[PDB]
């Protein structure tokens, strides 16, 4: 039973592309084929694009409860 | 503007050609000559035409905001928002009649783009709000100078 | 002016935006249940 | 060409009692306790909005009224029309923010 | 000090109104809220329909409220912190000081 | 100059009362709120000084459409102070015909002694007091003021299920606010509030009258 938003705000974005980013700094397996670049970020970012990125989101609704969204599932904006 | 009820329906139109007979009895309790012959009408007289509980309507429908959640449920805009679009669709489709332009889109697809802005437009959960309304009447009350 | 901006950001700091879309507090308190009384955005609404 | 009354002091009761003159539906104040006391908290809501909005557009500024009922919504909160001052702090809830 | 005396080890102040707000404060540290008016509207009713200063500890229709109130709906001791909460406290011990 | 003052004056303080039975569910026709101050001539004395009008010939009681065994008196009062002599005058007309609910619509104001006893008198007699000055505006007319709608125990419930809420941190109206008393609301009671507003058309907030 999970009713909120289908889509990935941008407050989500910033959180999953950063920790993603240190999840691919740290010396941390990187989980996409790729072309030489440097800057975690880059990466973070080609991942996203390419529904690479494993994250389960707890969006808090007030009381306490929460959804468990995969980033998979939220529909990114172009 | 004017006031619903059941009885308020059923009074004014279907009993004005007949408690306007000649009936002359006193108030009662401050009510009319008729008025209490109005309601021997309403209270034991009839069962199951009481269908006027839906003649005038229980209540108002609620918005398709206060029903319907904006940013799950298609096509749940604010009324003003569906006036301007039923305005534009009326107005667009009397100016794209002869046009002669290519005009590949219809009004289908024009109300779900416009819908489907509305929709986007949402503001999203995180956007502390309240700091955005402390500062759009704090930045601009540093520009009023008393003249 | 430095003052009255100051208090109202310290009495409105805490009103984020939830993910039912009901404006609340820092302490679950309901402030409103549209933001704005229709939900959308200010930079957002310009081409409406 | 409506005739527009603008007097210089509040008493409700005074014009209630002039109603076949004065279209008394169309009625308006600055005084948010002169009509959050008679005709409701409710109203004295759609009455601050006005009084921000005529404040900022005296001098040019038009603000979002997406920001200004944020704050009547605010203010009328706790049924009453409190002041966001030090003496609205203490209905907070939070002791390190007051 | 100013509202006690060294005769007798007590305090100045009623004991018709200590008794409410000693009723009142331990279901608003439960913050049930719907009560602190009902609480003072049966102890008006008590002190109308019998008066009574003998009453010197308790009152047991103020306490069978108080301890209705409290031992059932008991899980929201931790959602006390709303602002509605907090107001009426402060303002119900800033009564009782002032 | 009291033959038609005082007669526009009821006139006026019984529409009043007349759109505010209709507002809380109690039977009012509509070819008495629709009056026409000559139809308040015909039908009752014209000369309100004499006593053709008098403050006994004008209480009207009207019985609520879902049982009309609950039922509420329209009391319209004779002297300016209604004190404690004429408070428990009219709970004898309540006793004998077994209601709860009464108004009364003083002239110049009741006394600090009957304000208390009428609300300290049991939750049995639930009876209200309004001055004549503030029902010759008929204040749920103007156009600042919402749509205000009584609320059932069961659409409270999915109201704070939907939002997964408690009736702490909603907002508050008192109990003593101008239009919760005109609908005549209890302590506990969420009413509904439907704002014209201009961002949107409508917009549902929910109050609590504490
Ligand atoms: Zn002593």
């Amino acid at each position: 039973k999970r009713i909120t938003t289908p889509y990935m705000t941008k407050y989500e974005r910033a959180r999953v592309l950063g920790t993603r980013a240190l999840q691919i700094a740290m010396c941390a397996p990187v989980m996409v084929e790729l072309e030489g670049e440097t800057d975690p970020l880059l990466i973070a970012m080609k991942e996203l694009k390419a529904r690479k990125i494993p994250i389960i989101i707890r969006r808090y609704l007030p009381d306490g409860s929460y959804e468990d969204w995969g980033v998979d599932e939220l529909i990114i904006t172009d | 503007l004017l006031r619903r009820g059941a009885f308020l329906s059923y009074s004014q139109k279907i009993q004005e050609a007949v408690k306007a007979l000649k009936l002359e009895s006193e108030n009662r309790n401050g009510r009319s000559p008729g008025t209490q012959e109005m309601l021997r009408m309403w209270y034991e007289l009839d069962e199951e035409s009481r269908r006027k509980y839906q003649k005038k309507a229980a209540a108002c429908p609620d918005p398709s905001l206060s029903v319907w959640r904006p940013d799950i449920y298609f096509a749940s805009v604010s009324e003003t928002f569906e006036t301007k679009v039923d305005d534009y669709s009326q107005e667009w489709a009397a100016q794209t009649e002869k046009s002669y332009e290519k005009s590949e889109l219809s009004l289908d697809r024009l109300r779900t783009l416009l819908q489907l802005k509305w929709q986007r437009s949402l503001c999203e959960p995180g956007e502390a709000v309240g700091l955005l309304a402390a500062q759009s009447i704090g930045e601009p009350s540093t520009q009023m100078t008393l003249n | 002016s430095g003052y009255l901006q100051r208090c109202i950001i310290k009495h409105l700091e805490g009103l984020v935006v939830q993910y039912d879309l009901t404006v609340r507090d820092s302490d679950g308190s309901v402030v409103q249940f549209l933001y704005g009384e229709d939900g959308l955005d200010i930079p957002k609404t310009q081409f409406l | 060409k409506e005739l527009v009354l603008n007097t210089e002091g509040i008493n409700l009761p005074e014009l209630f009692k002039y109603a076949e003159v004065l279209d008394l539906r169309r009625l308006y104040s600055n005084d948010i306790h002169a009509i959050a006391n008679t005709y409701g908290i409710e109203a004295a809501l759609r009455v601050i909005e006005k009084e921000i909005k005529d404040v900022f557009a005296v001098y040019g500024i038009a603000v979002d009224p997406r920001h200004l009922s944020l704050v009547a919504d605010y203010m009328c909160f706790e049924g009453v029309y409190k002041p966001l001052n030090r003496f609205g702090i203490r209905s907070n809830s939070s002791p390190l923010q007051q | 000090l100013r509202g006690s005396c060294l005769n007798c080890h007590m305090l100045t102040c009623p004991r018709a109104v200590i008794h409410l707000l000693l009723c009142q404060l331990r279901v608003l540290e439960v913050g049930a809220l719907q009560a602190v008016y009902e609480l003072e509207r049966i102890l008006n009713r008590f002190l109308e329909e019998n008066p009574d200063p003998s009453a010197s500890e308790i009152r047991e229709e103020l306490e069978q409220y108080t301890t209705e109130i409290v031992q059932n709906n008991l899980l929201g001791s931790q959602g006390a912190h709303v602002k509605n909460v907090c107001e009426s406290k402060s303002k119900l011990i800033a009564l009782f000081w002032k | 100059m009291d033959d038609e003052e005082e007669t526009y004056r009821l006139w006026k303080i019984r529409k009043t009362i007349m759109q505010l039975c209709h507002d809380r569910g109690y039977l009012v026709t509509q070819d008495e709120l629709d009056q026409t101050l000559e139809e308040f001539k015909a039908q009752f004395g014209d000369k309100p000084s004499e006593g053709r009008p008098r403050r006994t010939d004008l209480t009207v009681l009207v019985a609520h459409n879902d049982d009309p065994t609950d039922q509420m008196f329209v009391f319209f009062p004779e002297e300016p102070k209604v004190g404690i002599k004429t408070i428990k005058v009219y709970c004898q007309r309540m006793q004998e015909e077994n209601i709860t609910r009464a108004l009364i619509v003083v002239q110049q104001g009741m006394t600090p002694s009957a304000k208390q006893s009428l609300v300290d008198m049991a939750p049995k007699y639930i009876l209200e007091q309004f001055l004549q000055q503030e029902l010759l505006i008929n204040i749920t007319e103007h156009e600042l003021v919402p749509e205000h709608v009584v609320m059932t125990k069961e659409e409270v419930t999915e109201l704070l299920a939907r939002y997964k809420l408690r009736e702490n941190q909603l907002p508050r109206i008192q109990a003593g606010d101008p239009v919760a008393r005109y609908f005549g609301i209890k302590r506990g009671q969420v009413v509904k509030i439907i704002r014209p507003s201009e961002t949107a058309g409508r917009y549902i907030t929910y109050r609590l009258v504490q």
